[PDB]
RNA sequence: AGUGGAGCCUGCGGCUUAAUUUGCACCCGGCCCGGACACGGACAGGAUUGACAGAUUGAUAGCUCUUUCUCGAUUCCGUGGGUGGUGGUGCAUGGCCGUUGUUGGCUGGUUAAUUCCGAUGAACGAGACUCUGGCAUGCUAUUCUUAGAGGGACAAGUGGCGUUCAGCCACCCGAGAUUGAGCUAACAGGUCUGUGAUGCCCUGUCCGGGGCUGCACGCGCGCUACACUGACUGGCUCAGCGUGUCCUACGCCGGCAGGCGCGGGUAACCCGUUGAACCCCAUUCGUGAUGGGGAUCGGGGAUUGCAAUUAUUCCCC
């Protein structure tokens, strides 16, 4: 009942009682209670003052502590001597605690440290735990490390239940030790590994874990000493399947090998292949946890200890000498781990091969093909459950290795005329489709163009000969291997020289080959989306855009077709092209629209091309286009008005460039036109127009309130428009428009009150517009939540 | 407890009877549905101590019967009140 | 929109019996949906067409060996009758 | 291949028995308590309550048999074909559970160990039911009004996030990428102290001992054998399904049942490379109710349990 009180020692003693007399802190209380700690051995009152001085002592009286450390120390030695002669627990525990505080804050100091250290092997748990935590706090808060390390070594050498306590001591104190004492302790823990007891083994592996986990410097652990620990600790390998010490063994090996690689990378990579061989050998254990631990261990070692230093290693062949030969041994071990003897860990082994592919395929390509052939042979099993894992492995191998080297290793047997029709390597084309990202395009040309032409001709010849079964198979084959082009256009390295060899091919395949067209369009888009990083590449793409653009325009404008993919390709491929040909095509499209001898479908297609060409032109072309499209906003055709409003939205969409300059030059004319054409706007045309209005809100000046208060009812009636897109646009326009009133005045709340009282009459008129205005207030209430002012909200409620 | 202690049939003191009739007058204008056992308690009281009830107590229990009736046991209380010989 | 059971099981069986006559785009899927199955509900026919378009854009990216043996099995079943 | 033959064991009948329970229920003894209503009796001359000691008892005991000390209306005797209440049971009956997503947040002793016991919070969202609209310059008596049918939209396409598949977001086109109508509910699982002067039918606990097939017989499952394709003795060499904080390794003692100590195993880790039996090899036995066959008996030792007697079980002769 009294411990939980705020006035008790739980909270307030730690805060306000440390200020002894108003100033923190004074040890005059401590020095005044000497008459209680002398000649009085009463329990439960010594404990209380000991607890109080333990809590008070932490608030740094450091120069006073340095001065009267002798007084405190002699007081403490008489306290421990009297209490050890008496045999109590609580008073000893907090006098150990205040020893910890005093020695952390600060010849006789070694004596105080020895007195604190000597009570650790005391059989009472409360004395021992407090002594352990105190020594840990003193050392980590060092000239006293040698003494406590020698004490621990002699305590082990003299000695069966205190060994685990002082192994926990060594576990918590190994990083803060000098190198010779670390070597002596390593010898001592190996000497206790000479025994067969399990708990001492687990605690010594935990000590080695805490040593290798902290990543010690050169003064604590050297590379030679780490190598000696690694080679000396190989002697145990408990049996194969113990599962309690094996995980700790693998754990200290990964941490020791990581530290060895961090100290000296060539020596660590030299010692690693034996560790990989032992890991592969212990993958035969029947326990799944050993498999998971080994998988994670070898994966993280390959990710952190091998991959960043692989570029320094360079290319490796079959006749390597240095660490490249070590990498060859690494791969030899993990490839010998692909045999039949596992047959249950093949998912983990395939994960290891996949991460090794991703780490080192590009620099290990000469020697790394035999395992590719072996895993190709593994997929020929009648019932393989790791088909997805094997496919991911081949995908990583294609990504890093490159499909040219893979096809040198495992060639496709679909080269022209086959006697059978049961393709055993038909998964390679989906793998190459899914996982080519960084391979040269010239390989794709010189290997996949004539083969595609011959198989397509063979499919046509078999279709015209009556056989409709094999022809469909060959058509599916060729259509799948034409989908490799988006993969090869991901990050090409020679697209500055190899794109010239595919320009006319892609032109004819997009003109008179419909079955490829979408993919070709996608390929083009995919290329742009990650291929215009350099400048010569973009120059080549523009130089061929001057040829592709009439072809794409004629493809989109033809009567009936994948018009939307062509439209998206045209949009991006016009955003990456030069402005003069944009102006020329804009002139041609304006001539085609203004020509009265064109059909309605052709007119709408050329208006879509005008929509595409609008944001990429200069200010004069955009201005003359706006002058041409301005009478079209009052047209009775809903499609023409919709395309006109989409043009006005697209030219106002650019935040910078000629479009923004055009808007800044023609804002008044745009406002008058949009207010005049408000009376004659069709129902679909509301959906783009609001966005156009949105595109002139977020830079609207302060002298434009009449335009906004004229636009209010249109925005509300579009918040309850038929189309959900128009509703979303009107809601976003309301949010941005309320944001626009957050810039016209100093008081945000008053401005939003004005914005509300501009829309408050909407709760008065016709039933449908009342519902419209309630929906508008519902949307506005969720965005500017507190800024309306709750009482006003209450009135609305 | 009321029903069984009235079934004890002891010589009832009259302050006790005043307390009981004061309790039943306390149950005058309540609209809660009284149980069948409430009417059983009333029946036991008017069976045992009908002679010790004065005329005003008789009529007071009469409008207590009127406002809080029972389709089954109220006529029994009616005939016990109407055939009661006072002291 | 979430998916049901009947549309997709009907799509699965209609592929398992007539995978040869399907196409790649939505309109050909619609056309084979009228000309193969009666499908009195127009909503169900539209959903079947959408899911079979999803199936044709999904399975055509896979291995060709399974497609080839499935065409052999379908041609054998057609020739047997 | 047998069973039906023989010995033993067991299941139904039957026979004995106090009981040999039945389709711990059984038996032999000893405790505890067992309405009010009506009427007639005793009752402050005292109704009735508690009690030491001794004894009866297989044992002790104010729960009994003596001897008087106390408490006093808190009462106790008898007769009713009169109800009945700590009763059992069904119905209507009111409340209450479970049922048909998402993101956060240490005084004490004790152990190898942040080991053990011991004191000791928040928000966000929520029809996958049926029908169906926008646009038709199309068919029908038809671009402006009609009303039948046929189309059209299905997340179909794009880019991101995604277990790379379910799904999510945004966008182009498109009239339509979701606008309108109808549908909470349900308890054969129930629960919780309330309502009907609710229908019915009546007015045991603990303790000690025994028995639980005791055996003339009838009807049936089984085990072991009637031997030479065998019994004894030694040697040799092979499993599998499972289980285990009672399975057990190992060392010592005893000839054997078995004791003592010290380890492993919460388990493909230890028993356990499960060193099994038939079988194989070698010895003795010689057609003899015999070295085949083992029942029933006499003595001794050990183990499990409060307890082994009517033999719990095991070992030896």
């Amino acid at each position: 009942a009294a411990h939980k009180e705020i006035c008790a020692v739980l909270a307030a003693v730690t805060e306000v009682i440390r200020s002894q007399g108003g100033k923190e802190t004074e040890t005059e209380y401590f020095a005044a209670l000497m008459t209680t700690m002398e000649a009085v051995e009463s329990p439960e009152s010594l404990a209380a003052v000991a607890y109080l001085l333990n809590l008070v002592l932490k608030r740094v009286p450091s120069p006073v502590l340095i001065k009267k450390f002798s007084d405190t120390s002699k007081a403490f030695m008489d306290i421990m001597s009297a209490q050890a002669s008496s045999g109590s627990t609580s008073v000893l525990r907090w006098v150990l605690s205040c020893l910890a505080t005093l020695l952390r804050k600060q010849p006789v100091t070694l004596q105080v440290y020895h007195g604190l250290l000597s009570f650790t092997v005391h059989p009472k748990p409360k004395i021992r735990k407090a002594a352990q935590h105190g020594v840990c706090s003193v050392l980590k808060g060092h000239p006293a490390a040698i003494s406590t390390a020698k004490f621990c070594i002699q305590e082990i050498e003299k000695s069966a239940t205190t060994t685990l306590h002082m192994l926990t001591l060594l576990k918590d104190l190994l990083p803060c030790f000098p190198e010779g004492l670390v070597k002596s302790c390593s010898e001592t823990l190996l000497r206790v590994m000479t025994l067969s007891h399990v708990l001492v083994t687990a605690c010594a592996m935990q000590a080695f874990h805490s040593l290798f986990h902290a990543r010690p410097g050169l003064s604590t652990l050297s590379a030679e000493l780490n190598a000696q620990i690694i080679t000396a600790l190989y002697d145990y390998v408990p049996s194969e399947n113990d599962l309690q010490p094996l995980l700790a063994w693998l754990k200290v090996m990964e941490k020791a090998h990581i530290n060895l690689v961090r100290l000296q990378w060539d020596l660590g990579l030299g010692h690693l292949p034996r560790f990989f061989g032992t890991a592969v050998t212990c993958l035969l254990s029947p326990h799944s946890q050993v498999l998971t631990a080994a998988t994670q261990s070898l994966k993280e070692i390959l990710k952190e200890c091998v991959a960043p230093h692989m570029a320094d290693i360079g290319s490796v062949t079959s006749s390597a000498s240095g660490p490249a030969q070590s990498v060859a041994k690494m791969f030899r071990a993990v490839e010998e781990g692909l045999t039949y003897k596992f047959h249950a860990a093949w998912s983990s082994v395939l994960q290891l091969l996949c991460v090794f592919f991703e780490a080192c395929g590009r620099q290990a390509h000469p020697v790394m093909r035999k395992c590719l052939q072996s895993l190709c042979d593994l997929r020929l099993s009648p019932h393989f459950p790791h088909t997805a894992a094997l496919d991911q492995a081949v995908g990583a191998a294609v990504t890093s290795m490159g499909p040219e080297v893979v096809l040198q290793a495992v060639p496709l047997e679909i080269d022209g005329s086959e006697e059978t029709l049961d393709f055993p390597r038909s998964w390679l084309l989906p793998v190459i489709r899914d996982h080519v990202q960084e391979t040269r395009l010239g390989f794709f040309t010189t290997y996949f163009l004539p083969l595609a032409n011959t198989l397509k001709s063979k499919a046509m010849d078999l279709a015209q000969a009556g056989s409709t079964v094999e022809s469909k198979i060959y058509d599916t084959l060729q259509w799948q291997m034409w989908t490799l082009l988006p993969g090869f256009c991901t990050r090409p390295t020679d697209v500055a020289i190899s794109f010239k060899g595919l320009a006319r091919t892609l032109g004819m395949a997009i003109s008179e080959r419909p079955d490829l067209r979408v993919t070709v369009c996608q390929a083009l888009r995919t290329l742009i989306t990650k291929g215009c990083q350099a400048e010569a590449d973009r120059a080549e793409v523009s130089r061929f855009a001057k040829n592709f653009l009439p072809i794409l325009f004629n493809l989109y404008g033809q009567p009936v077709a994948p018009r939307r993919a062509v439209l998206e390709t045209i949009r991006t491929y016009l955003t990456i092209t030069d402005t003069q040909l944009v102006n020329s095509l804009l002139e041609k499209a304006s001539e085609k629209v203004l020509d009265p001898a064109s059909s309605d479908f052709t007119r709408l297609s050329v208006l879509d091309l005008v929509v595409a060409l609008a944001p990429c032109a200069d200010e004069a072309a955009i201005s003359k286009l706006y002058s041409t499209i301005r009478p079209y906003l009052e047209s009775k055709a809903h499609g023409v008005q919709k395309k006109a409003y989409r043009v006005l939205e697209e030219v106002c969409a650019s935040p910078q460039g000629p479009g923004a300059l055009f808007v800044q030059s023609h804002l008044e004319d745009l406002k008058k036109t949009l207010l005049d054409s408000l009376r004659s706007t069709s129902s679909p045309a509301k959906r783009p127009r609001l966005k156009c209005l949105l595109h002139i809100v977020r830079k609207l000046s302060a002298e434009h309130k009449e335009f906004i208060t004229a636009l209010i009812p249109e925005v509300i009636l579009c918040t309850k428009e038929v189309s959900v897109g128009a509703r979303k646009n009107a809601f976003a326009l309301l949010v941005e428009m309320g944001h626009a009133f957050l810039r016209f005045g100093s008081n945000q709340e008053e401005a939003l009150q004005c914005y509300l009282v501009l829309i408050y009459p909407g709760l008065v008129g016709a039933v449908t517009m009342v519902s419209c205005s309630i929906l508008a207030l519902t949307h506005l209430l969720f965005e500017f939540k507190g800024l309306m002012g709750t009482s006003t909200v209450e009135q609305l409620l | 407890f009321l029903r069984l202690l009235l079934d004890k049939k002891y010589a009832l003191p009259y302050r006790v009877l005043d307390a009981l009739v004061f309790h039943f007058l306390g149950f005058r204008t309540e609209k809660r549905e009284l149980p069948v056992l409430w009417h059983q308690c009333l029946l036991t009281l008017v069976q045992r101590y009908k002679a010790d009830l004065a005329t005003d107590q008789k009529e007071a229990l009469l409008e207590l019967l009127r406002l809080q009736p029972h389709p089954q046991l109220s006529p029994e209380i009616r005939r016990e009140l109407q055939s009661a010989v006072p002291r | 929109r979430v998916r049901t059971k009947t549309v997709k099981k009907a799509a699965r069986v209609i592929i398992e019996k007539y995978y040869t006559r399907l196409g790649n785009d939505f309109h050909t899927n619609k056309r084979v949906c009228e000309e193969i199955a009666i499908i009195p509900s127009k909503k169900l026919r539209n959903k079947i067409a959408g899911y079979v378009t999803h199936l044709m854009k999904r399975i055509q990216r896979g291995p060709v060996r399974g497609i080839s043996i499935k065409l052999q099995e379908e041609e054998r079943e057609r020739r047997d009758n």
